[PDB]
């Protein structure tokens, strides 16, 4: 989660840089992240409980 | 005189070329009423064929009253006329049966294609024109706050592009 952030961090790092919607959705890093960080964070909430 | 006077409104009709939507029905039909009684006793078949040459000019002023307007032209006999014409026709739109209202169904149908083109190009907009609802977190970064109020929307817009795809006029812009 200290990584995971960071990865998220970054994300939102892109968003300010380009904010319009058909671009988010778009997207490269962001479209493809989002599943991948979510197995990674889903993992470390499973571990946390 | 009156068959005369009638050859000149027409004329008059032609020198305008301005979309006849109401005046040209009315000069053509309170004149046959008094015309089609005297027209028997009168005979001279010059002013009866007047007569009918001022009668189907009042039924086309109806009927002639962008891509819609250019493939209008082409179902009726005639070549940027709905362009050069609309502008400055004299008597070509007036001139140009089932084969004439059948070429009219092809242009509403036309019509009706270009009003979901705009319907679509109205989406295109809002949706550049919209930007990702970022709201505070602290900076401790932002994040969406609203993703329901834009997921509303995509399924609207999805089932209306599905009811597009299953009107017949969709085909040229289904893509």
């Amino acid at each position: 989660f200290q990584g995971i952030d960071k990865n998220w961090m970054k994300i939102m790092e892109k968003a300010v840089e380009t904010k319009k919607v058909i671009p988010c959705c778009q997207n490269d890093m962001l479209k493809d992240f989002l599943p991948d960080l979510n197995r990674k964070l889903e993992d470390c909430q499973k571990m946390l409980e | 005189d009156s068959v005369i006077k009638n050859i000149q409104q027409f004329k008059e009709k032609s020198w305008q070329d301005v979309s006849l939507a109401k005046m040209e029905e009315d000069a053509g039909k309170y004149g046959e009423q008094c015309s089609r009684l005297p027209k028997d006793l009168k005979e001279w078949q010059a002013y009866r064929d007047l007569k009918n040459y001022i009668d189907s000019l009042r039924e086309q002023l109806p009927l002639i009253i962008p891509r819609h307007w250019e493939k209008i032209k082409e179902i009726t006999n005639t070549k940027l006329n709905y362009e050069n014409p609309d502008q400055f026709y004299i008597e070509e739109i007036m001139g140009a049966l089932d084969f004439r209202e059948d070429i009219e169904d092809i242009t509403e149908s036309a019509d009706k294609q270009l009003k979901i083109r705009t319907g679509l190009d109205e989406i295109n907009l809002y949706w550049n024109d919209m930007q990702f609802q970022f709201g505070i977190w602290g900076k401790r970064m932002l994040n969406g706050l609203i993703v329901g109020t834009i997921l509303e929307r995509l399924e609207e817009d999805q089932l209306q592009l599905s009811t597009f795809n299953s009107q017949r006029h969709v085909t040229p812009f289904k893509a």
